[PDB]
Order: structure tokens, then sequence, then C-alpha cells
């Protein structure tokens, strides 16, 4: 007998390469881009927009302590460059 | 080196002393007065692509 699938079955599934093809381009893509998002920071972080005003504050604080009150705390006369290149403020006037 | 008492009277920025206020250049507005990003420009350049930027909160 013949097994043969519908006819509107067949004439919609002439389409099935260029589906799988658009699907395995936006799989790649997708895969790439979480890729580069875990890799530098071995997770997905949360963007810092979604989080609260208490949670904003418990996150920054280890990279706001290691990066301005460190250099701040152990500060030498000579410490600072003679040129202009130094580290800007934490907020831009 | 301009004298005790010219170092205290440019030490002292209120006469009420209630008030509370530090010296700050500007106060922040974005992120609801929150800095999102306390790194170099080149800091959040590589941390946002290259790994080992991130010390991570633990």
């Amino acid at each position: 007998v013949n097994t043969a699938y519908p006819t509107p079955l067949k004439t919609i599934l002439k389409t099935t390469p260029a589906f799988v093809v658009y699907f395995v381009f936006g799989l790649g893509f997708s895969t790439v881009i979480y890729d580069v998002v875990y890799h530098p920071k071995d997770r997905i972080e949360r963007f810092y927009f979604r989080s609260s005003k208490f949670e904003r504050l418990s996150r920054k604080r280890d990279e706001k302590l290691r990066h301005y009150f460190k250099p701040a705390i152990e500060w030498q006369p000579w410490y600072n460059t003679s040129t202009n290149n130094n580290t800007r403020p934490l907020l831009r006037y | 080196v301009h004298g005790e008492e010219y170092a205290q009277k440019m030490q002292k920025r209120f006469h009420q002393t209630d008030i509370w206020a530090p010296f700050r250049h500007r106060y922040a507005y974005m992120y609801n007065s929150s800095n999102k990003n306390v790194k170099d420009y080149k800091q959040v350049t590589l941390s946002r692509y290259i790994n080992g930027f991130d010390k991570f909160n633990v």
C-alpha cells in the first residue's frame, strides 16, 4: 500500500530544510551569545537595573572597596602618577 | 603651617553641627542614584568580554 503523507502535509513539508537551517543558525547565534556572557563571569550575571537599591549596594560593595577604598586608604605622596592618566572618580563631574 | 587658629577655621564648615552632609562634588542619579559599573573604562571593556576581571561576591 501507499504510505504517503497527505497532500497538504507534503505541500507544507516542502520547507523543512530552510526551517531547520534557520533554527540551526539561530541556535548557533544564541549559543555564542550565551557562551560570551557566561565565560567571563562563570555565570549569567543579572543586570543591576533589575536589582533593587539594597541588592545593587550589596553587589558592588566589594568592587567599590577594591577599586577605590583600598587606593584611598593607603595613598602615598609619590603614589600619584606624574601624568594626568590617573583613575577617574566614581562620579564624573 | 598657617597656624592652629587658621587650621581650625579652615576645617570648619557648618556653625550648627546638627545637620550631616559629607562633601561631594556631585550626587548620583543613574540606577536610582547608584554606580552600576565601579571600574575603569578599559576595565569594563575587558570585563564584559575577557574573563578574570570580575572578582565575584563570594
